[PDB]
């Protein structure tokens, strides 16, 4: 569009696309940028479980049409002052993805459907946090997916869905039962006045029996936070009644 | 008719919903319907007019489908859509007018214009959309031979009738007993007068009755009843019944005695109200019977005693009355009311394009004559033209 | 304006469609539109009020969207949505009031409030939804410079005016001739009186005419015409033209003969009705001419003869009359009528918040003065405030 | 109409810029526009004329694009260009005349000639160019329903009216009080006269008022006010109001005192000027109220005293006059004025081709009648024909 | 000022050239100018108003450049351009009004409003475009010290002044000799009168002189000089010099004798015309000297001889006169005139927003007072406000 390159300042509350959306006067590109900027997960509670839901436009794959409108506009854009061969390469690369409109709509709605179907089998709340360590995603791999996705619909098999659901349910129930064991033991120790009792041992056993944690690595402040939060939970009824006996 | 309504509905929704900036999800279904309409109409040719001064216009349809690949509609999309919508609205308006300006004694409910005849074909049934409007709903019900109902605010149900009946009379018109009345639109104002003030009447009571039959059965009607005919309570000079002479009416208003309003259906009393004024309800009826009495007051102060002597020279004339107004009602057949503009639309189109008087409707669509002789063929033609008028008003403000 | 209407309609549809238990397929597109509204409005600061007693309020937006994969909406969904709906309803209420309380001698159609000026930006166009209401439809059509129309039941087209014109008179006011009239809202009651009862008039006929020029061109109007001015049928004591004294009017009502009503447009007779009472139609007119007569009865019974002498002392004064009511009509300019509450809403907001009288409207939105001097600038401002009033009424009871 | 204006603009630019010797950089964009016009107009068949004596003309376009291979245009290039420019100018001229000689009561603003109707199509939108002239700019603003403004030098806002009003009179016409005026074009000239010189008037002051209601609202008007009416300051013989006889007026001119000039809008005084002559400004008005007084001079030398006796035989008649001239103003609608030639052009075309009297404009484009009854339909048609005349005046000398 | 004019010119060219369908080659350079304007104005905040009733408004600029590539502009491009154009037009309107309603005794030329003071910064110089209009041309020329020039039609150079001088007088005013003139706008009307018709004057000649200075030097002025003063050729009753009494003037017009009109610059006769009427040219002058003579006709017919006696009683008073109108002229300083609306615009804005009387201009921008005491500071402020008014009128109707 002939605009001067953006001098983006890190830590800006707005993202580069959020700036470009209000700095660009072309309707196709600006509308695509607006959708991208305000495209986030929507939180919904379904059957008592928090879910991260997608925008219906991407669930049905319609936003790919706006993406291709923007890409076509860019492809027929003038690109002032850019060397001509590089400009042609860029705009033919744009057309490479633009001419895959139907395939990319199919890819988007396939991805959305498989995400929905596999998310129906999640039992714990899908809490969204920025993790310490991130999974690396290769834009080359994304390109390969976009340029090689075909015409065959692949969906989870019913046995695969039931297996995923059983694994999630087993992990969730084990988590709750180990919480109950830890809370019962901690409460019993405090009620019997075992002052020479290290609740760090109980928390270590809890994390160990969760089976996904390398307990030797958990930081110390987090171990003590876990102890503090376990000390505050009410005891389960059966365990408490046995303790009362 | 249903196809014409669907064209109007689709165009109206196109104008209302295909607006710059709106999400395509708001108009996805509307665009599907619009493209279906374009596909169905493309390649067909129509002719409208040729009657009176209505110009003969030829219509051809070759339009591209509206785009479907867009997240939010923009200026180009709306301009492209409006270019097609304007032509379609013009065509629908001409079809509606050409249908309204035509009538037939037999088969009056069938399409009369060549364009609507053509749209009656099966190839066009794909454009049907949703028949939600009241008039199209009743059109479909009448086509299926079901019960229909139109809701009217002040239905124009009473043929205009301003008259009087003299039960006691003489050439001099100085000792008269009788009734006056005006029935117009939804108001019946009736008065009963006695010049003697029932001096010689049995029990000093004069009975008055007034029967108003309606050409259609009204149901679920709310009526205001008041105890005075305000229109017949001032001095009047009235032409005699045969027009030979004129007589004088100097009323003095007394309260109506033993008021009774009966709403009857096929001669059976359905509702009866005695000495109740204000808002009343008639659930089902085709005739109204208002009965009241002039009772000479038994006790009178000197002024009233002076007013009412017991001898011939009656200078004041005792008068009682009732005023009845149908504020709202429901009727199976289409009537004219004080809130809808369908009668006005039909009459205006006919007058503007100077349509020669046909065989069904009266000259100038005179509603008085229409309701006075609301025969079944007139009912069919009137329902057709009113439905077309509503379809047109859907698009033309 | 379209954006404000879209905000209000989105909130109305949120209140209606989004209910516990409903299928998500019933409300998916509305949920998308609601989320689009939230996205567009988030991060914008608005200010409302600051004129008269209308409080200054600051509006900030940071809300969360709504889920889009449920099967049936539950109580949690509605509870989460209702908070945002309440805040946005309050915002739209205040924006509409701020726009209604403002005028402009020039650029009457343009937004006048700061909030609406901000909403007129292009980033907000993504909230446009659909413009279905009559007022928003006419707003869009007028902006595009297309034929428009508002439908009014009993349009408030005649500024209040009760007066009398004397064509024969003298200081004693004992032998008069002329007309009385009341024009009010949608009704014209005119009476023509002659004290001599056309004793010496040529052919014993006295002609009366009454011309009412409307301030706006009404079209497709249905009228009711009755042969009596009941408002001028009783004895009166009336101040003279200059207020110097009073005169006595003692009417005796005769029928008006040779009644003819002409509805004219720019001096050309569009409709003309001769001796036709009841429901009539006028398709296009800006002037109503009434022409009636008082014919002295050629034959009289003794009472009538006694009350109509040929010498000077005229105890009873012959009177004829016409009552003409416009039940419904169509106007390209916005008017007040008996069914809509837009004038009431604008007046109520201005009165409640003690808005200073501006350079356009009369104080207190006095309809008599406004319709008397209904200039183009006033038409623009009135249409703007009425459109805002209807937008607000979509949400506020 | 924007397309017709763009055709005229590009042809004018070609005539004024495609000159022998001019660099090609001075006509690069113009040649691109000209070739765009040729491409768009190639293969389209138009027809003009048929009304009155305007000949029927058929127009075909099969031209070749102008060359672009010359550094400086030479004689051959200019001749080749002129060959096609002449034909295009002739087509535009005939389209403009055919559009000027037509009118329509309904939708008078819409194109009336077949050629302009066809040019209104979408395919011709490519020939749009720049809309910089005042009339086309106002046309576009009015279509968008934005502000419109025309600046007039001596606007012809007052219909011709030369008359007099007598407030005191008798058959002998020897003791008259009243006011005589001439409103014409942009000048009001009024004079209040009294034959008795306020000998018996209260406080020896006689009041005179003159209200001139304009048919359109003027703004930012520069006006000149002068304290005498030269037109009513010489002896004359005037016909009576009824024309039965003639009466003698022998003015002696005094200074008007308590001069007040009110420029009112909707009956509200917008500007007021008391005892101030020369250049004044009226920012927004639609009525002019001129109030002045004849004050009997309290002190008079014998020569003055002899003029005004206290008895009947008044030989000299005291007169006081005002003269108001609108030098410049701004109006939203179109008016004839002293500098513009549009009214002359339209009238000239109609007279030359003997266009029969249509249903909108008065015969012979009589401006007095047009501005006397300047109805909205006449305003639309007049704006249309004036815009077309301006478009034609940039091609035809 | 130059930057403000550049903004206005850019916006006007954007509104006139950026239209749907136009070739992008027709607007390439204009679009580059538009983008330069947006880039320069982005990130700057402005405030206007705060004087009188002009509302305080704050302006921010965050608009993006126009960069879409196409051959012909479409609806999307026009809409995106129009949003920014609307906002900038509003900003320019308010800045122009804020500058127009302000004054300064010292440094009148310099910007007064804070918005214009900011725009006078160097960082805004990147929006200059072309300064073509007459007023901005003269502004730049004055800044460069080159000679300016404003061409006026009927310049308003004479302050209104109606007066008389009595060179010979008596308390009875029976026998008067003197002059009587009205200078207003562009017209001088002078008349010498002698009641004795120069019976005893030397050579039977009376000489009258009239010297009219000008507050500014006019150049290349075309003037019409006619031999009679219409205004002073009628019977008059005129209050005396001290206002104590009134005297009678009963003129009989004779041809002015030995007419000599001289246009002088610094007391040196620059132009002179003796006994020549019609159109004359004064190339450069600051005062006008009109000399004329009343010569007693050496030969008289009996009627004339009776008209002019040698005794005292003088019933008819010999009068000669001249009229001189400046049709067009050129001045180095700004002036009002009959063809421009700048004075009207400034006065209208000040009146509308109730701007308190400032230290420079007289109350209500009274042109008579302005041109009477046309001080250097007043000239500076007047030129500033007139230039701003021209810039504003480039965008506002
Ligand atoms: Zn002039």
């Amino acid at each position: 569009f002939g605009m001067q390159r953006m001098h983006y300042r890190n830590g800006d509350p707005q993202t580069p696309f959020q700036i470009a959306e209000q700095q660009i006067q072309n309707f196709q590109v600006a509308n695509w940028l607006h959708f991208v900027n305000n495209n986030y997960f929507r939180q919904v509670v379904i059957d008592g479980v928090l879910n991260q839901v997608l925008n219906d436009n991407i669930r049905n794959g319609h936003v790919i049409n706006q993406l291709m409108e923007a890409l076509m506009q860019l492809s027929r854009q003038q690109f002032p002052t850019m060397p001509v061969d590089y400009k042609r390469s860029i705009q033919r690369g744009i057309l490479l993805l633009s001419n895959r409109l139907g395939q990319l709509v199919d890819l988007t709605r396939l991805l959305a459907y498989s995400y929905e179907t596999l998310m129906a089998c999640v039992t714990m709340n899908m809490q969204h946090v920025q993790t310490l360590t991130t999974e690396k995603l290769q834009l080359t791999s994304v390109t390969s997916l976009c340029m090689l996705i075909g015409n065959a619909t692949v969906i989870p098999s019913p046995q695969t869905l039931f297996h995923y659901y059983n694994v999630n349910v087993n992990f969730h129930s084990n988590y709750n039962e180990r919480i109950n064991d830890a809370v019962a033991i901690i409460t019993a120790a405090n009620r019997l006045n075992l002052y020479q009792k290290k609740m760090k041992a109980i928390v270590e056993d809890f994390l160990k029996r969760l089976h996904i944690f390398d307990v030797a690595v958990a930081p110390d402040d987090q171990m003590y936070r876990l102890r503090d939060r376990l000390r505050l939970l009410p005891v389960e009824v059966r365990r408490l009644d046995i303790f009362n006996l | 008719m249903d196809v014409l309504y669907s064209l109007s509905k689709t165009l109206k929704d196109a104008r209302d919903k295909i607006v710059e900036g709106t999400l395509y999800s708001n108009v996805s279904d509307l665009i599907q319907q619009f493209n279906q309409m374009i596909i169905t109409m493309n390649g067909n040719e129509f002719q409208t007019g040729g009657i009176g001064n209505l110009p003969i216009r030829n219509w051809n349809f070759n339009f591209g489908l509206l785009g479907t690949t867009l997240l939010n509609l923009d200026a180009n999309y709306v301009e492209t859509a409006r270019n097609t919508i304007d032509y379609f609205v013009d065509f629908v308006d001409n079809v509606c007018m050409d249908e309204m300006v035509r009538e037939s004694q037999r088969n009056g409910i069938a399409p009369q214009s060549d364009s609507l005849r053509k749209l009656s074909a099966i190839k066009f049934k794909r454009i049907n959309f949703d028949n939600s409007s009241e008039y199209i709903e009743n059109w479909n019900l009448q086509n299926r031979r079901q019960r229909t109902g139109f809701t009217f605010h002040k239905p124009n149900i009473f043929p205009y009738s301003a008259s009087f009946t003299l039960n006691r009379s003489q050439p001099a018109h100085d000792n008269l007993m009788g009734t006056m009345w005006l029935n117009a639109g939804s108001e019946i104002q009736v008065a009963g007068f006695d010049y003697s003030c029932a001096i010689n009447a049995p029990a000093n009571i004069q009975q008055f009755e007034h029967i108003v039959p309606l050409r259609r059965v009204l149901t679920t009607a709310t009526i205001t009843l008041l105890p005075d005919a305000e229109r017949f309570s001032f001095p009047r000079v009235i032409n005699s019944a045969d027009g030979a002479t004129t007589w004088f009416f100097n009323p003095v208003i007394l309260r109506p005695n033993n008021v009774e309003v009966e709403f009857l259906l096929n001669g059976q009393i359905i509702n009866t109200y005695q000495a109740r004024f204000g808002t009343i309800v008639a659930r089902n009826f085709d005739t109204i019977r208002l009965s009241f009495q002039l009772m000479r007051p038994p006790n009178m102060t000197p002024a009233v005693a002076v007013l009412f002597p017991n001898a011939q020279p009656f200078e004041h004339h005792a008068t009682v009355g009732l005023t009845l107004r149908i504020e709202s009602a429901v009727c199976e057949s289409v009537l004219a009311d004080a809130s809808e503009t369908l009668l006005a639309n039909v009459t205006s189109v006919r007058q503007e394009y100077a349509i020669p008087v046909g065989p069904v409707f009266p000259p100038g669509m005179n509603w008085t004559d229409l309701i006075t002789n609301y025969s079944p063929s007139r009912e069919d033609n009137l329902q057709r033209v009113f439905t077309v008028a509503s379809i047109r008003s859907m698009l033309i403000k």
